[PDB]
RNA sequence: GCACCUCGAUGUCGGCUCGUCGCAUCCUGGGGCUGAAGAAGGUCCCAAGGGUUGGGCUGUUCGCCCAUUAAAGCGGCACGCGAGCUGGGUUCAGAACGUCGUGAGACAGUUCGGUCUCUAUCCGCCACGGGCGCAGGAGGCUUGAGGGGGGCUCUUCCUAGUACGAGAGGACCGGAAGGGACGCACCUCUGGUUUCCCAGCUGUCCCUCCAGGGGCAUAAGCUGGGUAGCCAUGUGCGGAAGGGAUAACCGCUGAAAGCAUCUAAGCGGGAAGCCCGCCCCAAGAUGAGGCCUCCCACGGCGUCAAGCCGGUAAGGACCCGGGAAGACGACCCGGUGGAUGGGCCGGGGGUGUAAGCGCCGCGAGGCGUUGAGCCGACCGGUCCCAAUCGUCCGAGGUCU
RNA sequence: AGUGAGGGCGCGAGCGAUAACGUCCGCGUCCGAGCGCGGGAACAACCGAGACCGCCAGCUAAGGCCCCCAAGUCUGGGCU
C-alpha cells in the first residue's frame, strides 16, 4: 500500500448526490385484529398479547 | 415427481441380484470377463476386500491382492456385466468400514489383525447347508 | 430445429456394450404448445412451449386468457424452440430417438461472488517466500502512462455462473416415453431440479 | 501419474534398478505420464555389471501406477508402486524378463512382447 | 557478416544506469566458435572495441596454433 | 458458496455453539418459555424437539442419551417424568416460536419467544 | 548526441501475476520460383486466427546446456506491470579481500549482513442494485441492431508400399482413428474435503461409587472413517462442418498494340485470415422494437398546469416461510384452496455390533443378544410447529 | 530605475554528421511584454494585423466561398 487518498474535497453536490439513497422507509405495521392498535405484522402484539386471535405473550 | 426414485427407476433394468453379500475383511474371488486381444474370458482376480461405498446401484467395492511382490487393489462396480461371479473365499471380522489400513502391513500381521469370522462363517455353512438340504428331489 | 422443455433429474452411470456411461437423465414431456410464431403475424418462425401443470388457483387473467385460446389448462412456464413447427398439439419425447446428438441449455449453477481464482483460474500469488497478502490477488491489471486505463473485458472477480450456458453435441442413450424421461451421454448444466432445454444438435 | 522427477522401479533385468522420470514423451507439454505412456528416465542407481549403466539417459514405458486408473467398463486398477521398463528407441523392451504384473493397458497400446513376459495382466 | 554480437545489461555495480543499459557485450565469432564477452567500463561501444580486440587476438593465436601442428607435424 | 447447507453458525465456534444449544435447552426447559433472538430461537426450536421426542421413547437409554446433554438428573427427570406424557399423542413439533415486536434497544436485536406448547 | 518536461521526488534490474498490441512470421494455412524426381529442403510472396513446453547454471536480462516440440518468433506498451507481490541484484549506515592513497578514505573490483507504507475521492475496470424514461395501464413470450466468446495442433492407419525412384526411400487428393495443451459445464464413476455424522484413544476435572457419560487439551484434544455440498487428479462436450466475399497466386475471354498479354470492359478458382455460421450478453437500440393475453368510461372539474385530485380496475408492492439465488439489493419458489422451512416418519448413506442383561475368564477382556445403536444436508412423506390476521401503490388513455 | 538564463523564424558562417525543437556568432524580425484579435483543425514567435470605450452599420487583409462553417456546388481552358 502507498496509502491511497482523495484527490480533491468531495464537491457539496456530489456529496449529497451519494446520499441519495439514505433516507430511511418508514416502518410496515398493520392494525391488531385485536385492539385495532397497531403492530408490526407477524409479530405477537405488545399491547394484549394476542396473535392467531389467541392469547400468548402477558401483558 | 419423486426425483429420486426416477433414478433409482433408471437404474432397476441394470441391476442384479444373483451376488453373495459381503463385508470389508472378506476374501473374495471375483471372475472378470476381461478382453486379451479380441477375444472374450474370464479372469479371477482374488483378495481381501478392502472398502465397500454403498450407494444403490452405483454401490462399488475394491479388493486388495498382492501379487508377485506387487500389491495390486482393484475396484469393481458392484452391478456390472462383467462380472460373471463372486465367490467367497473366507470370511473376515474387521473393525471399521475401510481397511485401509493394512495396505501398510505384514502378513503375519495383517493375519492377526484380520481374524475369522466365526458368527458369519458358522451361519453360512449352518445355512445355505439348510438351503441344500430343504431342496431334497 | 426440433426440441423440449424438461428438468434435468439426475445423473447416473449405466451400461453398454460392457462399457459405463456417464448419464444425466432429464424429464422432457409432455409439453403442449401455446402459440406458435409465424412470420406472417411474428416476423420468425417458433413454437411456445409450455410444461409442468399449473394451479389454476394460481393463475391470473392474462394468463389464463392466453392459455384459453390455446386450448390447454395452466402451465408453470413458456419458452420458444425457434425455429420448429411440430405437427402434433403436443411435443412429447418421441422426437428424440436413442443415438441422436442434442444441445442442451440450462442455467448454470451459482458461485455467486467469486475471485479470479475460481472464475478465471488466474494463477494468483505464491502461498510462500515473502508473499505479502496477495496468495490469491489477480496481480496487475495494466500498464503506465500509455494506455492510462485497463481495458474492456478484463477478467476480474464477479459473479461466476448462475447464467444461460449451453452443452453442445450431447448423445442421447436412452428415452423412457412411458415416464417421459430421457437419458443423455454426458454433464448437463444446472442443479438436479434445473430448468433445461433439449434441442436437435447444430453439429454435423 | 509420473511427471518429471517421478521415480520408479524398473521391473525388469536391465540391470537398472530405479529410474527418475526427466520427460513425459506422449506430446508437445503433457503434464503427466501413465500406464502405457512412454517416458525418457534417467537411471537413478542399478546394480553392477548390469546392462545398463547408473546415470544412463534411456527411454521407458509405464506399466505400474499408484495412481488409479480407470478403464471403459467402469472399473479400475491400482497397483503399490509407480514402475516401468526400459527399452529401446525402436520401443522393443531393452531386458528379457519383466516382474510382476502389468495393467492390461499395456496390451492395447500395442506393447506386446512386454505383455507377454509379464508374469500376470491386471 | 559472420559476427554475431550480443548487448545485454551488464553485472554487479552501477547505480541506475548500470539496470537501464544494455552496455555488456559479446562476440561470437561463428564459423571457429570462440567468443568474448565484455562489460568492462560503461559505455557499450568502448566494451565492443575490447572485445572486437581480444576476438581478434584469441583467432590469430587459433591460426598460430594451427599452423604449428601443421609445421612441426 | 454454501449451497444445501444446514444449520447456523451464530458467530461462535463448535466448542461454543454447542454449549449454547445446550444452556438454551436447559433455559426453555426448566421455564416451558424463554426470550431469544429471532435466529438463535429458530435453531433451538429442532433441539428441544429431537430430546423431548426422545423421551418419549422413556427408555433408559434414551434417557441416558438426553443426559449427554442436558446433564441434570433431575431436570431429566422432569422432562421424562412430567413434560413428556404431555406430549405423547402429538408426533413432532412440540416447540413454539413466535416473533416479538419489540426490538431490544442496545443493538436493535429482532427478539422472538420459544415455548412449548400445551 | 541534445539538455526541451519533471530535483516543494516521474521508485531504479531480474522474477512472479496479468496481459495487450505490432508484423519485419517461429509454428500451423495459402502460394511463386528452385540447382523442385519423390520424401525433403532452400528462398521469396500472402497471412497476426490460434499456438509458441519442462528443467541444469547464474540475481541475472543475455547466454550455454539437458529432454522434448508443430514451433520453442522478435519487438511496442515509462526495455508494460513495486498505491499488484517479490527484493536475489542495484543504491545508505556494519564488515572484509584485492587495490589506490602518508592519510582520512576510495573503486562500472569482489564478498557476508542489511525496515518495500492496513482505509481508493476522480477516471478506468469487474460485478450488482435504486430512480426515471419507453407520450393508456398491466402479465407473459420474444426480435437481434450492436457487442463479447471461441478460432491451436500432432501422431498412426487406409488409400498404397501405389505415382516417383537405380535403390534406399516415399507422396498429392480423399477417408479413418487415437492423442497433447486450452475453454465450458458437471459429480454418475475415480478422487479430495466434509469443525461434531459415527467410532476408537490418552491425560484430567466433573456428574453419581460401579456403570454410563460430560467439559478441556485449537479457534475439532488426537486418531480411524464419512453422505450432501463445494471440487480435479475424475466425467461429458467444444475448436468444426458449411455458405459468402477475398490475399499472394493460378486461369478463361480480350483490346489498347493485326500477334501476344489474367485486365483496362467482363468472368472462374483461390487462405488456419475477412463476413456469416456456433456459444453468451443485448430495446437506456432515448431509433426505448414485436407477438399473445388482461384491464376500464373521471368520481368532483382543472381557469392559464398540455392535468390539479382521489377511492378502484388488471395487476404490482409490503410482511412472513424459504432457496444448488445471493455480500446488500436483486432473482426464484411458497404463504392454510399450503408441504416453503423446522420436527416427526420413510428411503438413501455413514459408522460398524449401542446401552442393558446373560454367559465364559482370577483378570485385562471375550462371546451372545446384534449389522446392534447412533444416525447433517441428499430423495420423499406427513398440518404437529412455524408462513396468523392484514397494509399500501396502482387505469380511468394530451394531441393532425 | 530595471536588465545583464533569452527564444523562435529568415538569412550569412563556425562547431556537429551539408543530425537535432542542438550549439555558437553576425544581420533582421517577431515572441518576450501583443498566450488580445482573424487565418493555419488544435499550436508563444508562420500568414494578416498593433485591441481607449460603445454599436444588432460599412470596406477590406490573410485565408477562403459543397455540408459541419460566413461566402460561387461561379464562368472559361487544360491535366490527373
Ligand atoms: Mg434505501
Ligand atoms: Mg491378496
Ligand atoms: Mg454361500
Ligand atoms: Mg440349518
Ligand atoms: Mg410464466
Ligand atoms: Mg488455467
Ligand atoms: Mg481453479
Ligand atoms: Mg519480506
Ligand atoms: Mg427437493
Ligand atoms: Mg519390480
Ligand atoms: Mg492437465
Ligand atoms: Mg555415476
Ligand atoms: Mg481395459
Ligand atoms: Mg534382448
Ligand atoms: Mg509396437
Ligand atoms: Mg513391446
Ligand atoms: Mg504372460
Ligand atoms: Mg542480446
Ligand atoms: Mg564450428
Ligand atoms: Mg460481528
Ligand atoms: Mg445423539
Ligand atoms: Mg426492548
Ligand atoms: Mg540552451
Ligand atoms: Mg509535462
Ligand atoms: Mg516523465
Ligand atoms: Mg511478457
Ligand atoms: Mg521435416
Ligand atoms: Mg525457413
Ligand atoms: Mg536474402
Ligand atoms: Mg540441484
Ligand atoms: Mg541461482
Ligand atoms: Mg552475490
Ligand atoms: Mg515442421
Ligand atoms: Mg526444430
Ligand atoms: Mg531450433
Ligand atoms: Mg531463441
Ligand atoms: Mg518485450
Ligand atoms: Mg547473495
Ligand atoms: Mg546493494
Ligand atoms: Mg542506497
Ligand atoms: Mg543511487
Ligand atoms: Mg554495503
Ligand atoms: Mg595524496
Ligand atoms: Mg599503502
Ligand atoms: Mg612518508
Ligand atoms: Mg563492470
Ligand atoms: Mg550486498
Ligand atoms: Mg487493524
Ligand atoms: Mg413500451
Ligand atoms: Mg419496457
Ligand atoms: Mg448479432
Ligand atoms: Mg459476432
Ligand atoms: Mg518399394
Ligand atoms: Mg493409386
Ligand atoms: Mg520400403
Ligand atoms: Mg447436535
Ligand atoms: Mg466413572
Ligand atoms: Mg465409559
Ligand atoms: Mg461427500
Ligand atoms: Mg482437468
Ligand atoms: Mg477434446
Ligand atoms: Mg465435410
Ligand atoms: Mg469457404
Ligand atoms: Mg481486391
Ligand atoms: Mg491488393
Ligand atoms: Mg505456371
Ligand atoms: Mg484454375
Ligand atoms: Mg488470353
Ligand atoms: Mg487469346
Ligand atoms: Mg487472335
Ligand atoms: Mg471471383
Ligand atoms: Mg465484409
Ligand atoms: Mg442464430
Ligand atoms: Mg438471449
Ligand atoms: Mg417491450
Ligand atoms: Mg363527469
Ligand atoms: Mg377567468
Ligand atoms: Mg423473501
Ligand atoms: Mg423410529
Ligand atoms: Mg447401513
Ligand atoms: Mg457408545
Ligand atoms: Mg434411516
Ligand atoms: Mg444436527
Ligand atoms: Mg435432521
Ligand atoms: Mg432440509
Ligand atoms: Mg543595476
Ligand atoms: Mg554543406
Ligand atoms: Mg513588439
Ligand atoms: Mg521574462
Ligand atoms: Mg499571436
Ligand atoms: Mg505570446
Ligand atoms: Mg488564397
Ligand atoms: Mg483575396
Ligand atoms: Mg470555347
Ligand atoms: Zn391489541
Amino acid at each position: 500500500a502507498k496509502h491511497p487518498v482523495p484527490k480533491k474535497k468531495t464537491s457539496k453536490a456530489r456529496r449529497d448526490a451519494r446520499r441519495s439513497h439514505h433516507a430511511l422507509t418508514p416502518p410496515i405495521l398493520v392494525p391488531c385484529p385485536e385492539c385495532k392498535a397497531m403492530k408490526p405484522p407477524h409479530t405477537v402484539c405488545p399491547e394484549c398479547g394476542y396473535y392467531a386471535g389467541r392469547k400468548v405473550l402477558e401483558v | 415427481m419423486n426425483r429420486g426414485a426416477l433414478i433409482k427407476l433408471v437404474e432397476s433394468r441394470y441391476v442384479r441380484t444373483d451376488l453373495p453379500e459381503f463385508r470389508p475383511g472378506d476374501t473374495v474371488r471375483v471372475s472378470y470377463k476381461v478382453k486379451e486381444g479380441n477375444r472374450t474370458r474370464i479372469q479371477d482376480f482374488e483378495g481381501i476386500v478392502i472398502r465397500i461405498r454403498r450407494n444403490g446401484f452405483n454401490t462399488t467395492f475394491t479388493v486388495r491382492k498382492v501379487s508377485y511382490g506387487v500389491g495390486v487393489e482393484r475396484i469393481f462396480p458392484l452391478h456390472s456385466p462383467l462380472i460373471q461371479k463372486i465367490d467367497i473365499v473366507q470370511r473376515g471380522r474387521a473393525r471399521r468400514a475401510k481397511l485401509y489400513f493394512i495396505r501398510n502391513l505384514s502378513d503375519r500381521e495383517i493375519r492377526r489383525k484380520l481374524r475369522a469370522d466365526r458368527k458369519r462363517i458358522d451361519k453360512d455353512r449352518a445355512a445355505e447347508r439348510a438351503a441344500k438340504e430343504e431342496v431334497q428331489k | 430445429m426440433k426440441g423440449i422443455l424438461g428438468v434435468k433429474v439426475g445423473m447416473t452411470r449405466i451400461f453398454r456394450d460392457d462399457r459405463a456411461v456417464p448419464v444425466t437423465v432429464i424429464l422432457a414431456g409432455p409439453c403442449p404448445v401455446v402459440q406458435r410464431r409465424t412470420p406472417e403475424k411474428d416476423g420468425y418462425t417458433a413454437v411456445q412451449l409450455g410444461f409442468l401443470p399449473q394451479n389454476p388457483k394460481r393463475v391470473n387473467r392474462p394468463l389464463k386468457g392466453h392459455f384459453a385460446k390455446a386450448g390447454v389448462e395452466p402451465v408453470r412456464i413458456l419458452r420458444e424452440i425457434r425455429d420448429f413447427n411440430p405437427e402434433g398439439d403436443t411435443v412429447t419425447v418421441e422426437i428424440f430417438k436413442p443415438g441422436e446428438r442434442v444441445d442442451v441449455t440450462g442455467t448454470s449453477k451459482g458461485r455467486g461472488f467469486a475471485g479470479v481464482m475460481k472464475r478465471w483460474n488466474f494463477a494468483g500469488g505464491p502461498d510462500s517466500h515473502g508473499a505479502h497478502k496477495i496468495h490469491r490477488h489477480p496481480g496487475s491489471i495494466g500498464n503506465r502512462k500509455t494506455p492510462g486505463r485497463v481495458y474492456k473485458g478484463k477478467k476480474m472477480a464477479g459473479h461466476y455462473g448462475a447464467e444461460r450456458v449451453t452443452v453442445m453435441n450431447l448423445e442421447v442413450v436412452d428415452v423412457i416415453p412411458e415416464e417421459n424421461l430421457l437419458l443423455v451421454k454426458g454433464a448437463v448444466p444446472g442443479p438436479n431440479g434445473g430448468l433445461v432445454i433439449v434441442r436437435e444438435t447444430k453439429k454435423a | 501419474m509420473i511427471q518429471p522427477q517421478t521415480y520408479l522401479e524398473v521391473a525388469d533385468n536391465t540391470g537398472a534398478r530405479k529410474i527418475m522420470c526427466i520427460r513425459v514423451l506422449k506430446g508437445s507439454n503433457a503434464k503427466y505420464a501413465t500406464v502405457g505412456d512412454v517416458i525418457v528416465a534417467s537411471v537413478k542407481e542399478a546394480i553392477p555389471r548390469g546392462a545398463v549403466k547408473e546415470g544412463d539417459v534411456v527411454k521407458a514405458v509405464v506399466v505400474r501406477t499408484k495412481k488409479e486408473v480407470k478403464r471403459p467398463d467402469g472399473s479400475a486398477i491400482r497397483f503399490d508402486d509407480n514402475a516401468a521398463v526400459i527399452i529401446n528407441n525402436q520401443l522393443e523392451p531393452r531386458g528379457t524378463r519383466v516382474f510382476g504384473p502389468v495393467a492390461r493397458e499395456l496390451r492395447e497400446k500395442g506393447f506386446m512382447k512386454i505383455v507377454s513376459l509379464a508374469p500376470e495382466v491386471l | 557478416a559472420d559476427l554475431r554480437i550480443d548487448t545485454f545489461r551488464s553485472s554487479g555495480a552501477g547505480g541506475q544506469h548500470v539496470n537501464t543499459t544494455d552496455s555488456a557485450i559479446r562476440i561470437t565469432h561463428l564459423p571457429t566458435g570462440i567468443v568474448v564477452e565484455c562489460q568492462d567500463e560503461r559505455s557499450q561501444h568502448k566494451n565492443k572495441a575490447k572485445a572486437l580486440s581480444v576476438l581478434g587476438a584469441r583467432i590469430h593465436a587459433a591460426e598460430m596454433a594451427k599452423r604449428q601442428q601443421a609445421e612441426a607435424s | 458458496m454454501r449451497h444445501l447447507k444446514s444449520g447456523r453458525k451464530l458467530n461462535r465456534h463448535s466448542s461454543h455453539r454447542l454449549a449454547l444449544y445446550r444452556n438454551q435447552a436447559k433455559s426453555l426447559l426448566t421455564h416451558g418459555r424463554i426470550t431469544t433472538t429471532v435466529p438463535k430461537a429458530k435453531e433451538l426450536r429442532g433441539f428441544v424437539d429431537h430430546l423431548i421426542h426422545l423421551a418419549k421413547r422413556g427408555d433408559l437409554h434414551a434417557r441416558r442419551l438426553v443426559l449427554r446433554d442436558l446433564q441434570d438428573v433431575k431436570l431429566v427427570r422432569k422432562l421424562f417424568d412430567e413434560i413428556a406424557p404431555r406430549y405423547r399423542d402429538r408426533q413432532g413439533g412440540y416447540t413454539r416460536v413466535l416473533k416479538l415486536a419489540e426490538r431490544r434497544r442496545g443493538d436493535g436485536a429482532p427478539l422472538a419467544l420459544v415455548e412449548l406448547v400445551e
